[PDB]
């Protein structure tokens, strides 16, 4: 789906979760 | 442990 | 999920309660890939040495879900299954390589708030985000403890393992569709999958387009959060040729 991956609560409206910068920091 | 489910999901 | 904390609300609108029917009880996690095929580990479905081997009536398929054991009435849609298709060289005899099975649900799930499809990683994805040290996320409802059950979704970041660490941790044969995660004894932290959890996702973030992709399926482990131990994820995009084979011929 071209849509994958992008959730409703999260990507769609622009907010994070609580700890997806834990990942983002990890990936370096 | 799990409540019902309704049962139009068990036929 | 050992370890980890409650998932924010939709945090995994992916995740899938693989239930079975009678007796009334989780059976594994699983995810939504498209409107009308979930993914799960081959061992949900098929584990002869446990005397598992279930039909598509033996079970329901139930998204959007958040509380382990409630009807969430108005948020989760509950799906029954038109047929399973498991990896045909799952090797159940010895070491749950090639871990891996599709369900087709036999009418397709709205999407909503709660309910939505993860990425499949394609082959530069891979080799972006599968290395030793960046971090997935693994969510599902199992046990708490090795030897009790989450209210609600549980969630936990683990690191990916080196494959020698991997290979050093575990006398069972370790196969190129398996990768490893999780923390080392001296790195303080830690976090594991656990019973019950099989068959769900392990995803993560890209940073390049920032969508979530599924890289792993939770398979295998020596108990769950032991020191000096790891958890062993079926590595997705590995057997991505089958899973689009299986797609494109019966979807
Ligand atoms: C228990 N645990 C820990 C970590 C992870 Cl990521 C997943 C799991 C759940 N998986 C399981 O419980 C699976 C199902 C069959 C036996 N099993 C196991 O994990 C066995 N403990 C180890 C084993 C691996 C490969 C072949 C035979 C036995
Ligand atoms: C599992 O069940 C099917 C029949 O429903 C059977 O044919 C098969 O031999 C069983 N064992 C497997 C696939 O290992
Ligand atoms: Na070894
Ligand atoms: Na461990």
């Amino acid at each position: 789906e071209a849509d994958c991956g992008l959730r409703p609560l999260f990507e769609k409206k622009s907010l994070e979760d609580k700890t997806e910068r834990e990942l983002l920091e990890s990936y370096i | 442990d799990f409540e019902e489910i309704p049962e139009e999901y068990l036929q | 999920i050992v370890e980890g904390s409650d998932a924010e609300i939709g945090m995994s609108p992916w995740q899938v309660m693989l239930f079975r029917k009678s007796p009334q009880e989780l059976l594994c996690g699983a995810s939504l890939i498209s409107d009308r095929w979930v993914l799960t580990a081959a061992h949900c479905l098929l584990y002869p040495p446990w005397d598992k081997n279930f039909t598509e009536n033996d079970l329901l398929v139930r998204i959007g879900k958040h509380s382990r054991t409630r009807y969430e009435r108005n948020i989760e849609k509950i799906s029954m299954l038109e047929k399973i298709y498991i990896h045909p060289r799952y090797n159940w005899r010895e070491n749950l390589d090639r871990d891996i099975a599709l369900m087709k649900l036999k009418k397709p799930v709205a999407f909503s708030d709660y309910i939505h499809p993860v990425c499949l990683p394609d082959r530069e994805t891979a080799a972006s985000l599968l290395q030793a040290g960046y971090k997935g996320r693994v969510t599902g409802w199992g046990n708490l403890k090795e030897t009790g059950q989450p209210s609600v979704l549980q969630v936990v970041n683990l690191p990916i393992v080196e494959r020698p660490v991997c290979k050093d941790s575990t006398r069972i044969r370790i196969t190129d569709n398996m990768f490893c995660a999780g923390y080392k004894p001296d790195e303080g932290k830690r976090g594991d999958a656990c019973e019950g959890d099989s068959g769900g996702p392990f995803v993560m973030k890209s940073p390049f387009n920032n969508r979530w992709y599924q890289m792993g399926i939770v398979s295998w482990g020596e108990g769950c959060d032991r020191d000096g131990k790891y958890g062993f994820y079926t590595h997705v995009f590995r057997l991505k040729k089958w899973i689009q084979k299986v797609i494109d011929q019966f979807g």
